[PDB]
RNA sequence: GGAAACUGGGUAUAGGUUGUUCCCACCUGUACCACCCACGUGGUGUAGUGCUCCUGUAUGAAACACGUACACUUGCACGCCAGUUUCC
RNA sequence: GGAAACUGGGUAUAGGUUGUUCCCACCUGUACCACCCACGUGGUGUAGUGCUCCUGUAUGAAACACGUACACUUGCACGCCAGUUUCC
């Protein structure tokens, strides 16, 4: 019922600008403080900015002052983060969070959006190629075999891997992406299955890389002859 | 100027039923305007405590927070496996708001051997002129493993990268992939590609291998 | 076995702007179901703290509560004149509910000697056949006084009673009345009726007295 | 807005019985637990009994086991306490208290009635006799004099003392009553006044003992012996 | 390679043993050795489904009770896998 | 009995007046010592009232701003207690 949805993130050249939006439902933003909080990949939460109800007062973290501008459109139930003069340091996931009701949860942030990734880089967007990680050539274990998809050479993050259009979930491991020396990311997704399920089950991994609108389905099988 | 929240330990491990306590010391007073949050990897944080010691509705009572001066502790009285997360304190006594660095908590559990699979490069990728050899280590504990690539028994250096899943919040096991990258030319100079895994669940190292071109 | 809440101190003296802390110990675990109440003489209790550390709505932020094991403390960080009252903890972890014995908070002030007045029985009451001798100690501090009656130099036991006013809101003093009751028949057997007052404002005990019939 | 009003209090013979009632306004009792808490003159709070919502469960202090019965009539928004086998020990002011809403104040009792006095005693209602504490013919203490009224041998509590129909308040102390071996209460009321006002001012104390509708005014003068 | 029927933790060992050549399976006993309970003279493929049973957690104006949601644990059935036997 | 005017923390001490009695209703200087401030070369009977001024507190969907309620501290006026002085 109450929720927040950030949008507007993406990949930007250094010195560029971007406008994040936070669309509220199940409540009215004018009766709450609204905060922006960011998280650089692999680091903690960093508070960025906030705007107060009834007066519009806004407060800014030290490291984004004069470049970021928080504001709120109470007639669209949306908050905004105008980010200008984007610098390399500003790569993070950006959350908007609602400060709860004073009487009910003090100053805690009681609902958070799922966040939108902002990537500052002069590097160029690139879609992945998907390669089969074929099940065991010698049928390694007479128990459960593994197979997977190698999702290689993409930028920026992120990329989603699913199996059988979501109908296979148990035993899936999608690994964290790894940055290769080439500047491109690469990950694989793997799953274990009964060895007898081969030939009697089709396994298709669905790779979706939204930063380049790449959708690839790869059917994965044991190799032939 | 800015109020600093110092959190300790920055990481910790304990097993189910243990009492964990995370502390967080505010440089200069914040009175009682401290919140604690649980963030599971890849997810938004969830509020746990507000006003330093009040239990947010819906949160299990095994969580509690206490204040003593400028010191704040989050306590989990009886650790459940789903409490693997990173935990953050936060002062909201004055702007700018401040977070502590976080405490990453992972679950102790009984040693579990990895099951090793090796995967040769696909024909499609070799079209492009590159070979990726993947070694999979599945569902093991503890996290420390060592994976060595041998190409005709020549221990390989500097041409592979690893990746490890987040700790399974259910059974607290890890999985790990090692990826070896060679030019198609360099790949085709050799026949025996092997992955050798040492882990303490193993009474002696496991090797999985294949021969290039052998089906 | 009922949970006992042991509260301490049972009274304390403090001045405005002071920080007081009242402690309260659960005989057995109560986790966090502890409340604190403020009561002024003649009035119902008022809720102050719940769930051991949560500030009830409408209550000033100078009140707070904390928990350490089975110890619960109410803290008033800076005493306001309206905070002199009695305070009670309460466990509601399981029935029967239990209250602490209470803690009375009083205004500290400079020592003030009692002023002793003695009052003989009136003619009207002597008509009724009963005689009451009243001794007054007025506007003194601290509350501790000891008043013993001597009637022709015999210390009296068990036939007089005391009563003490609440602490005065303006000047923070106590007053005390002591009444000695005899049958008029027994009254007419002696001549010198005396009230002897020892108080720490008095560098030696004060004696006020009268002679029956000579005013 | 929200309040509770106890009634039904009074004087009861030992071994007697009494039904207190607690009438609610500003909220409906069927959604709250309701508690009875009592306080003997000059002592702490003692929890007595409670009733649960939605289940009607009842709980009792051990010291009232088998004698008290708590109950609730939600079509009057009223709670009841039936007391049987009353002993002098049960003399106290009786409060009913609402356990507040769980999400808002835990298990704290957030509203309380003003409480109704219950007096268990085999003594009989009797108005006081009032005697003057005459300012000393020679010397009570000195400086400014003291005078007063002894309000002796009344039952039950309470008693109201005022001086000159309320127009003299400064320097007045009305002492807490003391229960005598006869079972009647006795208290004194005193005033300190300028020594020079004694020749020019008459001082009259107004005693009102409502349980017997007795009003006694007593003029207090220096004695003339 | 199809279709049926039977069986279900290892480990070791005495073994036994498609009645036939040691013995693959089958098949147990025994000692073990684990995992899991609600802890016995106990149970034993399993991240599917329904139901059942054991609790915990959270919440519904809600301390118990009652609802809902979520987890947890008994067991059963069906599915699935692993064999096995059988026939095509 | 009116009417009026004036004065106001102790404590010491030096004066003034007052009848004369050596202290008085007092009052002025000074020292000492308190209570109170917004803290000075400052202020001083006072649980009342109004205005004011200083902050605080609680609360309004509320960290600031804004509203409201409640307290607090100046200063003033009236009332009140204590006195004098005066006049009918």
């Amino acid at each position: 019922e109450v929720q927040l949805v950030e949008s507007g993130g993406g990949l930007v050249q250094p010195g560029g600008s971007l406008r994040l939006s936070c669309a509220a439902s199940g409540f009215y933003i004018s009766y709450s403080s609204i905060h922006w909080v960011r998280q650089a990949p692999g680091k903690g939460l960093e508070w960025v900015a906030s705007i107060s109800p009834y007066s519009g007062s806004t407060y800014y973290a030290d490291s984004v002052k004069g470049r970021f501008t928080i504001s709120a459109d109470t007639s669209k139930n949306t908050a905004y983060l105008q980010m200008n003069s984007l610098r390399a340091e500003d790569t993070a996931v950006y959350y908007c969070a609602r400060q709860g009701y004073r009487r009910r949860s003090g100053r805690g942030f009681d609902y958070w959006g799922q966040g939108t990734l902002v990537t500052v880089s002069s590097a160029s967007t690139k879609g992945p190629s998907v390669f089969p990680l074929a099940p065991s050539s010698k049928s390694t274990s007479g128990g459960t075999a593994a197979l997977g998809c190698l999702v290689k050479d993409y930028f920026p993050e992120p990329v989603t891997v699913s199996w059988n259009s979501g109908a296979l979930t148990s035993g899936v491991h999608t690994f964290p992406a790894v940055l290769q020396s080439s500047g491109l990311y690469s990950l694989s997704s793997v799953v274990t299955v009964p060895s007898s399920s081969l030939g009697t089950q089709t396994y298709i991994c669905n790779v979706n890389h939204k930063p380049s609108n790449t959708k690839v389905d790869k059917k994965v099988e044991p190799k032939s002859c | 100027s800015d109020i600093q929240m110092t959190q300790s330990p920055s990481s910790l491990s304990a097993s189910v039923g243990d009492r964990v306590t995370i502390t967080c010391r505010a440089s200069q007073s914040v009175s009682s305007a401290v919140a604690w949050y649980q963030q599971k990897p890849g997810k938004a944080p969830k509020l746990l405590i507000y006003s330093a010691s009040s239990l947010y509705s819906g949160v299990p009572s095994r969580f509690s927070g206490s204040r003593s001066g400028t010191d704040f502790t989050l306590t989990i009285s009886s650790l459940q496996p789903e409490d693997f997360a990173t935990y953050y304190c936060q002062q909201s006594y004055s702007f700018p708001s401040t977070f502590g660095q976080g405490t990453k908590v992972e679950i102790k559990r009984t040693v579990a051997a990895p099951s090793v699979f090796i995967f040769p490069p696909s024909d499609e990728q070799l079209k492009s002129g590159t070979a990726s050899v993947v070694c999979l280590l599945n569902n093991f504990y503890p996290r420390e493993a060592k994976v060595q690539w041998k190409v005709d028994n020549a221990l390989q250096s500097g041409n592979s990268q690893e990746s490890v899943t987040e700790q399974d919040s259910k059974d607290s096991t890890y999985s790990l992939s090692s990826t070896l990258t060679l030019s198609k030319a360099d790949y085709e100079k050799h026949k025996v590609y092997a992955c050798e895994v040492t882990h303490q669940g193993l009474s002696s190292p496991v090797t999985k291998s294949f021969n290039r071109g052998e089906c």
